[PDB]
RNA sequence: GCCCGGAUAGCUCAGUCGGUAGAGCAGGGGAUUGAAAAUCCCCGUGUCCUUGGUUCGAUUCCGAGUCCGGGCACCA
RNA sequence: GGCGACACACGUGCUACAAUGCCCACUACAAAGCGAUGCCACCCGGCAACGGGGAGCUAAUCGCAAAAAGGUGGGCCCAGUUCGGAUUGGGGUCUGCAACCCGACCCCAUGAAGCCGGAAUCGCUAGUAAUCGCGGAUCAGCCAUGCCGCGGUGAAUACG
RNA sequence: CGCCUCCUAAAAGGUAACGGAGGCGCCCAAAGGUCCCCUCAGGCGGGACGGAAAUCCGCCGGAGAGCGCAAGGGUAGAAGG
């Protein structure tokens, strides 16, 4: 668990590494590379804890990520849940939040096909 | 969302029902139609009642409850369950 | 005549080759106050039953009714 | 990638434009 | 014994603290820590792959100390349960060893917990005593990523001469027991 | 103790993150650390780190007093 | 009443001498037909008769009850 | 307010399951239509959606306008991934009295199923199939992956 | 139909009926000898996954547990582990 919470792939490319993080994706692997100053071409493995110390610190710092995240979120979808409003009533149930049509599909929020006779 | 250009939406024949009380006498029941209107700080711990195509819905105000519509606190399909 | 309202079902399905019968009908029936008479809503929903095969659903609820249990 | 409005390739299926399509 | 940074507070800083608080007339009637037990409450050694002194030599490197086993008292149906099977490991830290473990307990582990909001207020014995659960093993300093094979927790038993709740209380609040609430 | 079965336990040195150093005791006598118990956010003092959020949900909002009377 | 045997899926029946139960048909989903059979691809599923007991655990082993099948109630 | 419901079943489609693949940058070749409270150059502001300017054009004039696949080089190296883009969090942009029901678009985080699909079954005979992009009707906006048109590259096989 | 346990059995022993209830026809190379060391069920409180009940810490708990199998007697000052 060196980078954030969760350890990341060594021979694989820093600008992934790091969305291999919760909360961490490509826009912020790139603005992540220039403002610790590390070269993205570079894999995990092909570092010194200089750079491995300025990339944990920076990312860990600046947003919020990992659980605390995760916190926010369900806590934000809690809310939505508690009051309650429809953007959360259709958390209670497991049906599309984004004003979608579920007669068909819908699948993902929903799961498995529980065929019915 | 809306622009930010504008400045945020209430009907006006509902936020002059949301101030004259604060100022006359704290409260009655505000029969609405307008599920439109986003929810101001000077409705909170109000009871108003949104329309839903037949039913005028009780929806107390909370410091939790204002991004939101008043349409979002008074579904008009009624749904229960399937196959029970 | 009955002394509780039930609600149940009629399967007059026979299909093995062409020969056809079908006809079913699901109901609730209640006991009325006495004296009222025979009373029958057609409370089906579009055309899940057509509309042709109505009177003579009645007549068969009728017919039928000309012998209690 | 054509739903994946995260590139130039799924915003050309759409035609739209952005950071992930710059005209 | 040997100097240790966790036992010098609670001797020279922690002692006189509490004798303010609780007035004691008596050396002894002041609050020592009397031992703490870790204990994996394992089980996932059943008719799984039995053999785990994998868990062993986490608690060893963690502890300092060799575990022992605990066995199954009466048979069960219902867990996969024989008696007579190992399902826990069970270590019993005293004096130096407990001062260390303790010590690197709260100066490293319990922050390096995820979402750590603090040590739970009211996990309290009612006659002294504490116990705090752990939910897995990386938390500690000498475990790392690259040696674990399975996530195994913990509970652990802070035990104590204290004998109320509120004596205890402030004992390990001194020693830096982070209290949630 | 026993002989044979015991991790021996060495003077040792935690290194942490914020430049923390630790002077406890271990079964490896030099280590490296994430965060902990001088920079854990729960551990000193108040530090947020980035969200004071907070419940700027609601009427924080305001946006303004924009509306005619 | 006595002796033997049987109660396991909607129906008719395998099986278990201890842990997670099967066949055929009926039933459900789909394919095929203009349609209905027939056919094809998938389906599941039982608190294993009730009760008491031995066991960590019982459809399973032990006692009993119920209903059912068989047999016997003779000299009188 | 609903026609956008959701235990479910069928039709037609889109987008995928990657290496003849996917991303980033550099550079090319179409047609057919459309455009006066309409098309919008270029300049600047913002990562952008778009906004403030503002030139030209009743338009073989100015424009919408980059066509895309492709060509040059570099990056990933067989992983549920730099394939996949569903779903969810937060924040935004415009239309319009108003976007909760119920709008499109942008950006940030999320990175699901899906490893080529049972029984069955559709299309296609040549600039056709296959694949790539452009336009328009409708239209404030758009739920278009629809529809009707346009050109780019460009097969296989027909004994019978 | 032989053997064991309880009752009937009338406070010694013994005591019948097609009287009331159950068991045996095995087993164990340690489940035997001895030395040494430990003490249970259950209740309440505490503790990641962990549940009425897995393992852990505390407090109360003389025996209600255990003792291969029926029952009875016996038993932690051990016959139990
Ligand atoms: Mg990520
Ligand atoms: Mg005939
Ligand atoms: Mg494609
Ligand atoms: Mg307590
Ligand atoms: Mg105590
Ligand atoms: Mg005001
Ligand atoms: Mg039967
Ligand atoms: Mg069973
Ligand atoms: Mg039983
Ligand atoms: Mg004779
Ligand atoms: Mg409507
Ligand atoms: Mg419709
Ligand atoms: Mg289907
Ligand atoms: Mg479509
Ligand atoms: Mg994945
Ligand atoms: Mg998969
Ligand atoms: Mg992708
Ligand atoms: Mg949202
Ligand atoms: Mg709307
Ligand atoms: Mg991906
Ligand atoms: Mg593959
Ligand atoms: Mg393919
Ligand atoms: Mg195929
Ligand atoms: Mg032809
Ligand atoms: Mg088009
Ligand atoms: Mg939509
Ligand atoms: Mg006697
Ligand atoms: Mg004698
Ligand atoms: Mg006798
Ligand atoms: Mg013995
Ligand atoms: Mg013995
Ligand atoms: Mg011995
Ligand atoms: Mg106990
Ligand atoms: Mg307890
Ligand atoms: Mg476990
Ligand atoms: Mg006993
Ligand atoms: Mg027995
Ligand atoms: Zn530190």
């Amino acid at each position: 668990a060196r980078i954030a919470g969760v350890e990341i792939p060594r021979n694989k490319r820093v600008d992934v590494a790091l969305t291999y993080i919760y909360g961490i994706g490509k826009a912020r692997a790139k603005e992540a590379l220039e403002k610790t100053g590390i070269n993205p071409a570079t894999r995990v493995k092909d570092l010194t804890e200089a750079e491995v110390v300025r990339l944990r610190e920076y990312v860990e710092n600046t947003w919020k990520l990992e659980g605390e995240l995760r916190a926010e979120v369900a806590a934000n979808i809690k809310r939505l849940m508690d009051i309650g409003c429809y953007r959360g009533l259709r958390h209670r149930r497991g049906l599309p939040v984004r004003g979608q049509r579920t007669r068909t599909n819908a699948r993902t929020r929903k799961g498995p096909r529980k065929t019915v006779a | 969302p809306r622009s930010l250009k504008k400045g945020v939406f209430v009907d006006d024949h509902l936020l002059e029902k949301v101030l004259e009380l604060n100022a006359k006498g704290e409260k009655r029941l505000i029969k609405t139609w307008s599920r439109r209107s986003t929810i101001v700080p000077e409705m909170v711990g109000h009871t108003i009642a949104v329309y839903n195509g037949k039913q005028h819905v009780p929806v107390y105000i909370t410091e939790n409850m204002v991004g939101h519509k008043l349409g979002e606190f008074a579904p008009t399909r009624t749904y229960r369950g399937h196959g029970k | 005549t009955i002394t509780k309202p039930v609600d149940v079902e009629g399967k007059f399905i026979r299909q093995t080759g062409g020969r056809g019968q079908y006809g079913h009908v699901k109901i609730k029936v209640e006991p009325l106050p006495r004296g009222s008479g025979f009373e029958f809503v057609n409370a089906i929903v579009g055309g899940v039953i057509p509309k042709e095969y109505i009177p003579a659903v009645q007549k068969g609820i009728e017919e039928a009714m000309q012998s209690g249990p | 990638g054509k739903g994946d409005r995260r590139t130039r390739r799924g915003k050309i299926w759409r035609g739209t434009y952005g950071k992930y399509r710059p005209r | 014994p040997l100097d240790v940074a966790l036992k010098r507070k609670y001797y020279e800083e922690v002692r006189p603290e509490l004798i303010r608080r609780f007035g004691y007339q008596n050396v002894w009637e002041v609050p020592r820590l009397e031992k703490v037990v870790i204990n994996q409450g394992l089980g996932e050694a059943k008719e799984d792959a039995r053999i785990l002194e994998k868990a062993a030599q986490e608690l060893a490197l963690i502890t300092g100390q060799k575990p022992a086993v605990t066995r199954a008292k009466k048979s069960i149906s219902n867990f996969k349960l024989r008696k007579g099977m190992p399902i826990g490991l069970r270590v019993t830290l005293r004096r130096d060893r407990m001062w260390i473990f303790l010590e690197k307990l709260l100066n490293v582990a319990l922050p390096r917990i995820r979402d750590f909001r603090g040590l739970n207020p009211n996990s309290f014995d009612g006659r002294g005593n504490y116990n705090l659960g752990l939910r897995e093993q990386l938390i500690f300093p000498e475990i790392t990523y690259d040696m674990v094979d399975a996530l195994r927790g913990m509970d652990i038993a802070v035990v104590t001469t204290a004998e109320t709740d509120e004596e205890a209380r402030a004992l390990l609040e001194l020693l830096g027991f982070p209290f949630r609430k | 103790m026993k002989e044979g079965i015991h991790p021996k336990l060495v003077p040792a040195r935690i290194i942490c993150g914020c430049g923390n150093v630790i002077e406890t005791y271990s079964t490896k006598p030099e280590i490296y650390v994430e965060v902990c118990s001088k920079c854990h956010p729960f551990y000193t003092g108040q530090q947020r780190f980035v969200d004071t959020e907070g419940r700027v949900e609601r009427f924080q909002r305001r946006y303004g007093d924009s509306y005619r009377k």
